[PDB]
C-alpha cells in the first residue's frame, strides 16, 4: 500500500509537468500574436547565420 | 526507379554503379532476366547486390533496376500443403512452367491467382476496424482460415463484398479512406509482426517422443535447440516431431539440407493422418525448402520467410511449430557473402551480426495475445549442426544462450543404433517449474516427484560410471550394482524408441507415466528385497524384466489393461523371494 | 538548435560515414532521422577531419544517400538520475519502460565512471546477510565485496539471482548498535536476458514488494548490442550516486556477464581491429575491470557498494577468459553445481569449490556472533571428508567402514540436504548457525577438532 501511494504520487506529478509542457506549448504556437514576434525571429535568424561559418541560404516562412 | 547499370561481377555478387537513392534491403532486378537481388553495403552512388539466383553469363553494362520495398511475402489463403522456395515461390508451378530443372528468371506469384474461395463476411457497413482485426471467414482444408486487416491499416467499413465464390485479389472489404482491403497483404521479412501482449508458457508442446516430452519438455512458446554431429539423428527427429507434434500447422524449413529428405515429407505425408482432427498430414504443413544446391544466397530469405509465415497463422489464432533445420548453413552463407564484402570477419569467419541476427530470430516466437484479442503460439525447434562436431562454436555457444531447452546429440549413442541418441549429460530444459501445474493438472498428480526420481536415478548411474570404469562391475556392491541395471533399463526400455516400428512412434504421457511408474516400483521393491537378503543375479533374470522391457511397444488403446497387469504382477514376483 | 549534418555516404551492416563532422566527439550519441521520420540511434566512434564514422544501434533498412541525416545529442553519454527512481524499469539506455513518466532528473552524470582513489578506500568489514544459508555460514558476502556466482548453462542462476535480489538486507541488530534506519538499495542489471526471463523478472519482484526498493535494468537480447554493452556503466552509476551521496547500502547484482562479453567481442570486431586470447578482444581485462573496480566502501562515506555478478562459464571450465579474468579481479566465487541440480536441491550451490576471500574480516565477534568462523571451517572439513567416504562406499560396502567414517556418511547425507536444500525460504543467520549446530551435532564431541572448547560447549547437543 506505501508503494501504492507512490505511485500515484508519481503519476500525480508528471500530470502537472505536462500540464506546464502544453502551456508552453500553446505559449509559443500563439507567439505570432505579440508585437515582439518580428524582434524573436529576427534574432533567432540571426543565430542560424551566426553560429555555422561558412552559412550560404536560409529557409523561412513568407510570414 | 533508381535504374543503374552493372559495374562489377564476382559470385553471387553485383556492384552496381549509377544507383543514387536506392535504399539498404531493397528487391533489385539484376540484368535482363530478372534475377531478384537485395540491396547490402551502399556507398557513393554504387550499390553491392547479393543476388538470389546465379550469375553466370551476366555481363556488365546489363540494367539494376531496384523496386523500393524490402523482401515481402505474401500472406493469405492457399499456403498450406503448399512448397515454396527461398523468397516464396511454389516449386511445383516452376515444374509445371519449365521442366524438372530450377531454371534462373522465373517469375510466378506466391498464391493463385484463379482458386476462387468461399468468402463469408463478420463486418457490416459502417464498423470501426484498427489493425489485426478479423474481416471475415474462408474454408480451407477444414482448417477455417480467418482474413485478417492488415497490421497498419484503420477506419471504417465503406463497404463489404457478399458471401461466395471469389478469387483472392478481389476487394472484399472497402473502407471510407478509399483502401481497399483483398484476402492477402504483403509484409517485410525482416520486421517482426505487431503483437498486443506477451504471455508467459504454461502448456507444454508434446512432441511424442518420450524423453522429449517428460526430461526435458518445452512448452507452447518456446525456443529449442538441438544441436548435432552428421549422421547423428537431427532430421529424423525433426521429421518426427513435425509429423507427430500437437499444433494446429507447421512450418518446415529445410535451409540449406539436402533434396531427398525433403522429397520424403512430399511422398510420405499425404499417405498419413493428422492425429487432431480428421485431414490428411500434408493438409497442415507449409514446406519452404532452399536445399543445398539452389543459390546461397537465398538461405537468409528462407529462414526469414518461415518465420514470418508461423506468425502469420500465430497472429489468426492457430498454435505454430516451425522446425527449421541447420541455421549454421544461413551462417554459412553469412559467411561467403561477408567474404564477397570484404568486411573483417570475427572469430571461426563469422560476421560480427550472426548473433544479433539469431537472436532477433529466436525471439519471434512465444505465446502471445495477438493483435484480434484471441491467443496463438509459434514454437521454434532449432537444428544446428557444428562444423567439427563440437559445441564450442561461435553458432552453438550463441544459440545456447537465447534458448532453453537445449538437445543435444551425440554420436556414441549414435554409433551403437541406440535411437533417439539423446545424451543425458549435456541436455537441459527451462520450461520445468513452469510445465509442473499443467502435469499435476492433465497428467496425474504425482507427476513430478516421479520424474525428479528418475532424473535422480540417472544422474547416481553418471555418478557411479566413473567408478564402474576405473574398476568394473567387480567390486560394485548389491545396491551398487542394482542402481547401475535399472538406470541401463530405463535406457534401453524407456528412453529409447525408434521411429519405424507403427505403435512407438508417438507415445502419449499417460503412456509414459506408466512406464515410469513400473520402473520406480520395480526398482524400489527391489532394493526392498535386497536389504532383505537375496543374490541380485536372480533379481536380474525375472519374468517380469522381459514385460517392462515390452511395455514400450504396446499400444495406446490398449494400454491400461497392460499397465494393470504388469503393476500386478510387479508387485507379485518379489513377495515369491 | 540542431545541425543536422546531411551529405553521408557508405552505410554498410552497422556503420555510416558522415562527410563534414568536425563538431561531433569522439563517443557521442546521435539521432538517425529516416527517410520516413523514424529515429534511430547511433555513438560516433572514429571521428576525422574528412569524415565521421557512426555506429548505428539498431537495424539499418529505411536508410539512402539522399533523404537520411544524422543529429547530435548529448555530445558524451550522460544517465539522468535521481532519488526518486527505486520503483522504475529501464532499458539500457535509461528510458522509462513500465509507462510511468520520465524521472526529473536532478543530476546528469557520465556513464563512464571515475575510478576511485586507493588512499580513500577503506577496507571492507560488515557482512550483508543473504538468506541463502550455504552462503550465510560458509562463504559470507561482506560489504564492499565483488563476488560473482559462476552458474553452468542449464542451471537456474536467473531464480537464485531473484532470491538474492528480494531476500537480502543488512542487519543492524548484531553490529554494534548501528542506527537502524541504514537505508538499502538493490540495482539490478540483467543485460542480455530472453523475453521469458524478463517476464519472470517484472513478476517476481511485483509479487513481493521488492520492487519499492530496487532498480531494474533490462534489456532483451533482440535489443541492440551497444545498449547491451551500457547497460552495467548504467546501473554501476546510479548506485555509485546512491551508494556515496546519499549513504545507502546498494547491493548491485550483474546478471549475464557472459552475455556482456559476447557483446563486447562483436562490437570489438565492429571496430575494425584485432582480437587477442581466443578471439575475444585485448583489453578485455581493463573492460571488467572497468566495472568491477567501482565498488567497495569509502572511508568517512556511510555508504558501501556490494556487487554479485552471476556468469555462465561457457563449456563448463574456470579456464575460459570469462571466468578466468572474473575470477582474477574479484574476490572469491560462488560455484553452481549440476550435480546437485540433478539430485534436485535449490540451491545447487556446493560449498566445496566456493571461496569468498574476505569472510575472514568480515564474521566473529560483533559483526555477526563469535563461532561462525570456526563453524565454517568445521563444516566445510567434514563435508569435505564426508564426501570421499561416500565415493568409497560405493566398492567397500558399508559393512566395513567404522563407526567414525560411517558417522561422516550420514553427515554428508543429512547435510546436503538439510542446509543446501533450502527450498525458497528465508534463513536468517541465527537459523542457519542452529542448523549448522544441529548438523555438526551427528558428531561426536573431540571429532570436531578445530572448533575451540567453549562453543563445543555451548551450542553442541541440538536435534
Ligand atoms: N527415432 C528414431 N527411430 C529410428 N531411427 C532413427 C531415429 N532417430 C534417428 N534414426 C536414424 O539415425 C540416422 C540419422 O538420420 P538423420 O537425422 O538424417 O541424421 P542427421 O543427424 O545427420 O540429420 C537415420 O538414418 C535414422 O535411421
Ligand atoms: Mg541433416
Amino acid at each position: 500500500g506505501e508503494l501504492l501511494v507512490a505511485t500515484a504520487r508519481t503519476q500525480a506529478r508528471g500530470e502537472v509537468l505536462e500540464e506546464v509542457r502544453r502551456r508552453v506549448r500553446e505559449a509559443l504556437e500563439a507567439l505570432p500574436q505579440k508585437p515582439e514576434w518580428p524582434e524573436v525571429v529576427r534574432k533567432l535568424a540571426l543565430e542560424a547565420l551566426e553560429a555555422l561559418p561558412g552559412a550560404k541560404a536560409l529557409v523561412a516562412n513568407p510570414e | 526507379m533508381i535504374q543503374g547499370v552493372i559495374q562489377k561481377i564476382a559470385g553471387p555478387a553485383v556492384i552496381a554503379k549509377g544507383m543514387l537513392g536506392a535504399r539498404m534491403y531493397d528487391i533489385c532486378k539484376v540484368g535482363e532476366e530478372g534475377l531478384v537481388g537485395e540491396i547490402i553495403r551502399l556507398d557513393g552512388d554504387t550499390a553491392f547486390v547479393q543476388v538470389y539466383e546465379d550469375t553466370s553469363g551476366l555481363k556488365v553494362g546489363e540494367p539494376v533496376v531496384s523496386t523500393g520495398l524490402p523482401l515481402a511475402v505474401e500472406l493469405g489463403p492457399g499456403m498450406l500443403n503448399g512448397i515454396y522456395d527461398g523468397i516464396q515461390r511454389p516449386l511445383e508451378r516452376i515444374r509445371e512452367k519449365t521442366g524438372i530443372y530450377i531454371t534462373r528468371g522465373v517469375v510466378v506469384h506466391a498464391l493463385d491467382r484463379e482458386k476462387k474461395w468461399a468468402w463469408t463476411p463478420m463486418v457490416k457497413p459502417g464498423d470501426e476496424v484498427r489493425g489485426g482485426m478479423v474481416l471475415g471467414t474462408v474454408p480451407e482444408f477444414g482448417f477455417t482460415h480467418k482474413i485478417l486487416v492488415p497490421p497498419d491499416v484503420r477506419g471504417r467499413v465503406k463497404e463489404v463484398k457478399p458471401a461466395g465464390e471469389y478469387t483472392v485479389e478481389e476487394p472484399v472489404v472497402v473502407l471510407e479512406d478509399g483502401t481497399e482491403l483483398k484476402m492477402y497483404h504483403t509484409w517485410p521479412v525482416r520486421r517482426a509482426r505487431p503483437v498486443q501482449r506477451k504471455l508467459d508458457p504454461n502448456t507444454p508442446f508434446l512432441t511424442g517422443m518420450r524423453i522429449l516430452d517428460v526430461l526435458f519438455p518445452v512448452a507452447m512458446g518456446g525456443t529449442a535447440a538441438i544441436p548435432g554431429p552428421f549422421g547423428s539423428g537431427k532430421t529424423v527427429t525433426q521429421q518426427s516431431l513435425a509429423k507427430w507434434s500437437n499444433a494446429d500447422v507447421v512450418v518446415y524449413v529445410g535451409c540449406g539440407e539436402r533434396g531427398n529428405e525433403m522429397t520424403d515429407v512430399l511422398v510420405e505425408f499425404p499417405e498419413l493422418t493428422d492425429p487432431k482432427t480428421g485431414g490428411p498430414l500434408m493438409h497442415r504443413t507449409v514446406l519452404i525448402a532452399n536445399t543445398s544446391n539452389m543459390p546461397v544466397a537465398a538461405r537468409e530469405a528462407s529462414i526469414y520467410v518461415g518465420v514470418t509465415i508461423a506468425e502469420y497463422f500465430r497472429d489468426q489464432g492457430f498454435s505454430v511449430a516451425l522446425m527449421a533445420d541447420s541455421t549454421s548453413r544461413w551462417a554459412e552463407a553469412l559467411r561467403e557473402i561477408s567474404s564477397r564484402l570484404e568486411e573483417m570477419p570475427a572469430e571461426e569467419g563469422y560476421p560480427p551480426y550472426l548473433a544479433a541476427r539469431l537472436a532477433a530470430f529466436y525471439e519471434r516466437a512465444g505465446k502471445v495475445i495477438t493483435l484480434g484479442g484471441e491467443e496463438g503460439a509459434v514454437t521454434i525447434v532449432g537444428a544446428v549442426s557444428p562444423p567439427g562436431g563440437d559445441m564450442s562454436e561461435p553458432v552453438t555457444q550463441s544459440t545456447l544462450r537465447i534458448v532453453g531447452a537445449f538437445w543435444r546429440l551425440d554420436a556414441s549413442l549414435a554409433f551403437r543404433r541406440h535411437f533417439p541418441a539423446i545424451n543425458w549429460n549435456g541436455s537441459y530444459s527451462l520450461f520445468t517449474s513452469a510445465l509442473d501445474p499443467w502435469y499435476r493438472e492433465n497428467v496425474a498428480e504425482d507427476y513430478p516427484e516421479l520424474r525428479d526420481a528418475i532424473s535422480e536415478l540417472l544422474q547416481r548411474e553418471a555418478g557411479l560410471q566413473e567408478i564402474v570404469q576405473l574398476v568394473g562391475p567387480d567390486a560394485l556392491q548389491d545396491a551398487e550394482r542394482l542402481v547401475i541395471e535399472v538406470g541401463r533399463i530405463i535406457r534401453e526400455d524407456f528412453l529409447q524408441q525408434n521411429a519405424y516400428h507403427e505403435v512407438d512412434a508417438y507415445c502419449s504421457m499417460k503412456k509414459a507415466y506408466g512406464i515410469m511408474k513400473m520402473i520406480l516400483a520395480f526398482y524400489k521393491e527391489a532394493e526392498a528385497a535386497i536389504k532383505r537378503g537375496v543374490s541380485i543375479d536372480e533379481i536380474l533374470q525375472l519374468p517380469v524384466l522381459e514385460r517392462i522391457g515390452r511395455a514400450r511397444y504396446v499400444s495406446e488403446e490398449e494400454f491400461p489393461a497392460y499397465f494393470e497387469e504388469a503393476m500386478k504382477e510387479i508387485q507379485g514376483a518379489f513377495k515369491a523371494l | 538548435l540542431k545541425k543536422e549534418y546531411t551529405g553521408i555516404t557508405y552505410i554498410s551492416g552497422p556503420l555510416l560515414f558522415v562527410e563534414n563532422a568536425k563538431d561531433l566527439a569522439y563517443g557521442a550519441i546521435v539521432d538517425i532521422k529516416d527517410g520516413t521520420g523514424r529515429v534511430r540511434g547511433g555513438q560516433v566512434i572514429e571521428v576525422s577531419e574528412e569524415y565521421a564514422v557512426i555506429q548505428v544501434f539498431e537495424e539499418t533498412t529505411g536508410l539512402d544517400l539522399a533523404t537520411t541525416s544524422v543529429s547530435l545529442v548529448e555530445d558524451v553519454a550522460r544517465l539522468g538520475v535521481s532519488k526518486e527512481m527505486l520503483g522504475r524499469r529501464f532499458n539500457g539506455i535509461g528510458k522509462p519502460i513500465d509507462g510511468l513518466p520520465p524521472i526529473t532528473p536532478e543530476k546528469r552524470l557520465p556513464i563512464t565512471g571515475l575510478p576511485l582513489n586507493p588512499v580513500a578506500r577503506r577496507k571492507p568489514e560488515q557482512f550483508i546477510q543473504t538468506g541463502i544459508s550455504t552462503i550465510d555460514v560458509m562463504n559470507t558476502l561482506v560489504r564492499g565485496q565483488k563476488l560473482p556466482i559462476f552458474s553452468g548453462s542449464g542451471l537456474p542462476a536467473n531464480e537464485i539471482a531473484a532470491q538474492i535480489a528480494r531476500q537480502a538486507t543488512v542487519r543492524p541488530d548484531l553490529s554494534g548498535e548501528g542506527e537502524k534506519e541504514e537505508p538499502f538499495a538493490v540495482v539490478f542489471a540483467a543485460m542480455g536476458i530472453t523475453q521469458r526471463e524478463l517476464s519472470y523478472f517484472i513478476q517476481e519482484f511485483e509479487r513481493t514488494g521488492a520492487l519499492s526498493r530496487s532498480v531494474l535494468f533490462l534489456n532483451k537480447a533482440d535489443d541492440p548490442t551497444i545498449e547491451r554493452i551500457l547497460t552495467p556503466r548504467m546501473a554501476l552509476t546510479v548506485a555509485e550516486y546512491l551508494a556515496f551521496e546519499h549513504d545507502y547500502h546498494v547491493l548491485v547484482i550483474l546478471t549475464d556477464m557472459t552475455n556482456y562479453c559476447e557483446a563486447l567481442r562483436e562490437i570489438g570486431a565492429a571496430r575494425e581491429e584485432i582480437p587477442g586470447r581466443r578471439g575475444y578482444p585485448g583489453y578485455m581485462y581493463t573492460d571488467l575491470a572497468t566495472i568491477y573496480e567501482r565498488a567497495g566502501v569509502v572511508e568517512g562515506k556511510k555508504g558501501s557498494v556490494t556487487q554479485i555478478p552471476i556468469l555462465s562459464m561457457p563449456d563448463d571450465d574456470r579456464t575460459h577468459p570469462i571466468p578466468d579474468l572474473t575470477g582474477y579481479i574479484t574476490e572469491g566465487q560462488i560455484q553452481l553445481s549440476r550435480e546437485l541440480h540433478r539430485k534436485g536441491i535449490y540451491p545447487p550451490i556446493d560449498p566445496l569449490p566456493s571461496l569468498s576471500r574476505l569472510m575472514n574480516n568480515g564474521v566473529g565477534k560483533g559483526k555477526t556472533r563469535e563461532d561462525h568462523k570456526q563453524v565454517s571451517d568445521q563444516l566445510y572439513s567434514a563435508y569435505a571428508n564426508g564426501v570421499d567416504i561416500r565415493k568409497l562406499v560405493a566398492i567397500i560396502g558399508e559393512d566395513a567402514l567404522t563407526e567414525n567414517d560411517r558417522r561422516y556418511l550420514q553427515f554428508a547425507d543429512a547435510f546436503e540436504r538439510f542446509f543446501i536444500n533450502q527450498g525458497q525460504q528465508n534463513r536468517s543467520i541465527e537459523e542457519s548457525l542452529q542448523i549448522a549446530w544441529a548438523l555438526l551435532s551427528m558428531l561426536p564431541q573431540g571429532e570436531l577438532k578445530r572448533i575451540s572448547k567453549d562453543h563445543i560447549g555451548k551450542y553442541y547437543g541440538q536435534k
